[PDB]
RNA sequence: UCCAUUGCGACAACGAGCGAGACCCCGGCCGCGGGCGCCGCGGGACGGCCCGCGGCAGCGGGAGGACGGCGGGGCGAUAGCAGGUCUGUGAUGCCCUCAGACGCCCUGGGCCGCACGCGCGCUACACUGGCGGGGCCAGCCGGCGCCCGCCAGGACGCGCGGAGCCCCCGCCGUGGCCGGGACCGCGGGCUGGAACGCCCCCGCGCACCAGGAAUGUCUUGUAGGCGCCCGCCCCCACCGCG
């Protein structure tokens, strides 16, 4: 078996043990909206060593991620359905996840709102469980300027 | 005689009261070809309220249950004959008699 | 040195202050008929063979 | 499912000669016997077919202890409704064993043959009084309570 | 903190394991994998090929446990 | 020949007189599911078949609690493995193991009066069987956490090694440890 | 009957291999992409999941027969619970669209002809499915 | 002696009583009438008998036997407590606010804010576990169909109908893991005057790798494990009665 461990793509090492499927959801997690709805099949083998997979199969896989709609993946699997930008449905890849997170957080700051104060002050947003639940780590409403 | 089929249904809280009304309908109907009485599965009406009006104490709860038993009697008779049967039947106040044509 | 087989001729009473212990009157299953009360834990009934004893330790009937 | 007229509701005509009830853990199995060609099928399903394959060996206990000439030829159609899964198998086992007993019928010492089956398996002829108990106020389950904070 | 996850090139590694299987009288599906440095998924496959060969005999069949002893191990 | 169509229940013998009446190998249904309400009465280990008593003992740890069926399977796979480990009767290995894993010597405090220092006590000949079926299983359980070995073979490791007077299983190293507690606290 | 004697697992797996040669039903693409159920953790990896489901519905259908099983009815045979939440899990249904295609496709092959409350097998189908069982046992 | 002044003996006490019992509710089983909905009415295990001891009441070991000497429940004395509730009320005393009202309507809040600390819960830490399709199974006592939509749901309708765990073969190495499911971006909806409620789909992979003192709660269908229904409710269960 030419298991071929590593075979890193997208600046993220993979494994000679991981099946061809977990290898993408395990591409840092960031960069793969998973549930393997299309990932389970794609054109790649269901259950084999992920290094053994041929480059040609990997390259076709890279293309299906690059244009999800062309593969035939339904829009619901993809993450950015409507987009607040040019409003165009798009997938999110590894680097864009944290760039888009900056886009979501920095937009929040420029458009001041309760949902932004509940992130700049580090309060958990939505749940309102900053009352009696998360002693955990000290990520709770504290304060002490003077 | 336009022999209509009548279904008679009786819903009552007390078994002692229900059996007496059931016996009268069977007793009155021997002349009119009465089908024997059908006993319903008990209809439980449980209500559970913590007994204490205030919140003090290990809440203890009152399970208040009302049992409904319904009785089905099929009769094939004229519209008047049930009325003649009615005078003979002993009427217990508040017990319900349902005439289903 | 071997645990000596014993015959539980009869069960006496439950003691130890928690009732846990049930000291029983015993006799030797193997030996010149040595018979002495011994301290037992767990369920015991007459004619039981207790093969878990060193013989020297001696218990008593006052309780 | 629950004490209905399902005793014979499914089958019309071909009156099956024997009617024998078997019950374990709220599971009702009425055994119908026609003394045929070795049909021990219960729930219109083969004896070998079972929810737990390992459990089937227990339901073959009259077959091993009592003569096989009995099960060599018989006919069966059993309506089992109710029970989680394993409750159904012991109820089935009560049904079929009583069904074989009902077939012996005429020999007066039918009980003596049946008691060899009781001696190997008690409750194979008897129904248990074990039934689910109820919770009470302050109790998550039948025999417990919310954990008490102070003794 | 690891073993040999997969990496089963079928050359001398694969020949050593079935010869190790020729050394061990009885084999357990999870047991061989840590007996000879490999993952469980590899363990069932070679034994199935030994079953295809007829050099492996099964006694218990279940999703959780499959056990194999060589048919010709008595040699 | 009534145990999984193998391992005859009749073949098993009382190797030890230490516990005889309590071990019951006379009335076992093949694959002893034996759900039979043996909770009433204080003296009936005859009513609880030893293998099925072990069945009850094997389900535990909260997650597997209630799963008596997962024990009937556990015993069968270990017994096949025991047959593959030694051509002897696996139920006989069970009689030897339960006799060899329960404590000969224990010491409760038994301070009848005031001060409590553990006092040496010979165990009841019924008590030893109950703990042995508890310790053997718990030997597999103790090492059933991240072990590569499945629980069934974990149990098969315990019964066979502790079956003779050799001690490798946690269960027998418990009997020897408590025996030592009752040699010290004499 | 031998259709009650063919173990359900054996019947369902064996029936779909010749159904593959048959070309009956024709499992669509979006369905083979989607994960069955609204409670399933992730998609089943059977690949031929739609074809394997088709051998599952028509066998339970033989027992149901005249009483009939609607779209919810076959979802009932494969009903599951979510395994991943901090709070306890309340039982929920599987996906309606995948089930609605499997017996609607089966109506098309004429093995199932249905016109009652939800769906019933055409006698030709009941006989033929039973005939596959007749081959399966003996 | 009994859970129990529960008795049996004996006694300046002698008779009564009220608690406990009895009784009622549901099962253990059967019989008679019946019946759609198996459901109404009876009976029945009586410490009866056996053996040992018992002044005797009782007391073990027993067998038959649906069941062993209360089935699972309710109702519960005298006497109290400065316990709780004036915030359920046509239960209300005194005392207050009585029209710029503590009256009564609308509109937007808040109880969903909130270091740490707790008082219950819930899900985990995987290997008897996952996650896998796919054989299923109830008992509360409950309605379904068809068609689009991944679902969420929506339309069009007809009155009609059932769990999970587990059990299947599989996929899977001891990897904070394909353990766990947090936090949290992106959409699809629901219903409501209105989400700030909720669910589904798709990211994401928090802590946590067996829990220190110190604690609870329980002996058979019991503990635990695993699901259903209701109470409240447009919305929404981890809660409680079952």
């Amino acid at each position: 078996n030419d298991y071929r461990d590593l075979l890193r793509m997208f600046n993220t090492n993979i494994q000679g043990k991981v099946v061809l499927e977990c290898a993408l959801v395990g591409i840092k997690g960031i960069g793969r909206r998973f549930a393997n709805v299309a990932l389970k099949k794609a054109n790649i083998d269901v259950h084999k060593r992920a290094g053994e997979l041929t480059a040609a199969e990997e390259d076709a896989l890279m293309k299906v991620l690059e244009d999800p709609l062309s593969h035939g993946i339904p829009a619901w699997m993809l993450n950015r359905n409507n987009d607040f930008e040019s409003g165009k449905d798009m997938h999110i890849l590894v680097n864009t996840i944290a760039s888009t997170h900056r886009a979501d957080l920095e937009r929040l700051r420029k458009t001041r709102c309760e949902r932004g104060v509940r992130h700049h002050h580090n309060l958990k947003v939505r749940g309102q469980h900053t009352k009696s639940t998360g002693r955990r780590g000290h990520v709770v409403g504290v304060q002490r300027k003077k | 005689d336009m022999h209509q089929k009548y279904t008679i249904i009786v819903v009552g809280k007390d078994l002692k009261l229900v059996e007496r009304y059931v016996k009268s309908i069977v007793k009155e109907g021997r002349a009119f070809g009465i089908s024997g009485p059908c006993r319903a599965p008990v209809r439980r009406l449980t209500i559970t309220t913590r007994k204490s009006p205030c919140g003090e104490g290990t809440n203890t709860w009152h399970r208040f249950e009302l049992r409904m038993y319904k009785r089905t009697f099929w009769v094939t008779c004229g519209g008047n004959d049930i009325s003649t049967i009615l005078s003979k039947t002993v009427v217990i106040p508040g017990i319900q008699v349902t005439v289903e044509v | 040195p071997e645990p000596i087989n014993a015959r539980v001729i009869e069960v006496l009473g439950r003691t130890s202050s928690r009732g846990g212990i049930t000291q029983v009157k015993v006799e030797f299953m193997t030996g010149e008929k040595r018979q002495i009360i011994r301290n037992v834990i767990g369920p015991v009934r007459k004619d039981d063979i207790l093969v878990l004893m060193e013989s020297e330790r001696e218990a008593r009937r006052l309780r | 499912d629950l004490l209905e007229r399902n005793d014979i509701e499914v089958r019309e005509r071909d009156k099956y000669t024997v009617h024998t009830l078997g019950k374990k853990k709220n599971s009702v199995a009425v055994a119908f016997v026609k003394a045929g060609k070795g049909d021990i099928l219960v729930n219109n399903v083969p004896l070998a077919l079972v929810r737990p394959e390992i459990l089937r060996t227990k339901v073959s206990e009259p077959i091993m202890i009592l003569g096989e000439s009995l099960f060599k030829g018989l006919d069966m159609n059993i309506k089992v409704a109710g029970g989680g899964h394993v409750s159904q198998i012991y109820a089935v086992r009560q049904a079929i064993s009583r069904g074989v007993l009902a077939s012996v019928k005429d020999e007066a010492a039918r009980s003596e043959l049946r008691a060899k089956l009781v001696s190997y398996d008690r409750q194979l002829v008897v129904s248990d009084p074990r039934r689910c108990e109820a919770k009470k106020f302050g109790g998550r389950g039948a025999r417990a309570r919310r954990q008490k904070s102070y003794r | 903190k690891v073993d040999y996850p997969t990496l089963f090139a079928d050359e001398a590694a694969m020949n050593e394991a079935l010869k190790f299987i020729k050394n061990s009288k009885c084999i357990t599906h999870t047991q061989i994998c840590e007996r000879l440095r490999v993952s469980v998924a590899l363990a069932k496959r070679v034994m199935r090929q030994l079953v295809k060969s007829g050099d492996f005999a099964i006694v218990s069949k279940s999703s959780r446990m499959t056990i194999f002893k060589n048919m010709t191990k008595k040699e | 020949v009534a145990l999984f169509n193998k391992w005859p229940l009749t073949d098993v013998k009382c190797q030890d007189e230490s516990l005889e009446a309590y071990i019951s190998i006379d009335n076992h249904s093949f694959v002893p599911h034996s759900a039979g309400r043996w909770s009433a009465k204080r003296f009936r280990k005859a009513k609880c078949p030893v293998v099925e008593r072990l069945t009850n003992s094997l389900m535990m740890h909260g997650r597997n609690s209630g799963k008596k069926l997962m024990a009937m399977k556990t015993v069968g796979e270990a017994f096949e493995l025991i047959n593959l480990y030694t051509g002897k009767n696996p139920v006989q290995v069970l009689v030897d193991a339960v006799a060899n894993s329960g404590p000969r010597e224990d010491s409760c405090r038994i301070g009848k009066g005031g001060q409590v220092r553990r006092q040496s006590v010979d165990v009841s000949p019924l008590r030893r069987v109950n703990i042995g079926i508890y310790n053997i299983a718990t030997g597999a359980r103790k090492a059933a956490f991240r072990k590569v070995r499945p629980f069934a073979e974990c149990l098969a490791e315990e019964i066979m090694n502790a079956a003779a007077g050799a001690d490798k299983s946690y269960a027998i190293s418990q009997r020897n440890s408590v025996e030592r507690i009752a040699v010290s606290n004499r | 009957s031998s259709v009650t004697r063919v173990p359900a697992d054996v019947f369902i797996n064996s029936f779909a291999a010749h159904l593959k040669n048959r070309g009956i039903i024709k499992c669509p693409a979006f369905t083979d992409y989607v994960k069955t159920g609204v409670s399933r953790q992730y998609a089943p990896r059977d690949a031929d999941w739609f074809y394997i489901k088709a051998a599952s519905v028509i066998r339970h259908f033989y027992i149901s027969g005249s009483h009939s099983i609607g779209v919810a009815g076959l979802a009932r045979k494969y009903s599951s619970l979510q395994k991943g939440k901090t709070t306890p899990h309340h039982t929920k249904r599987a996906s309606c669209k995948v089930i609605r295609s499997i017996v609607s496709q089966f109506l098309g092959q004429k093995l199932l002809i249905a016109g009652e409350r939800g769906r019933h097998i055409s006698p030709n189908g009941r006989k033929m499915v039973e005939d596959f069982a007749e081959g399966l046992q003996k």
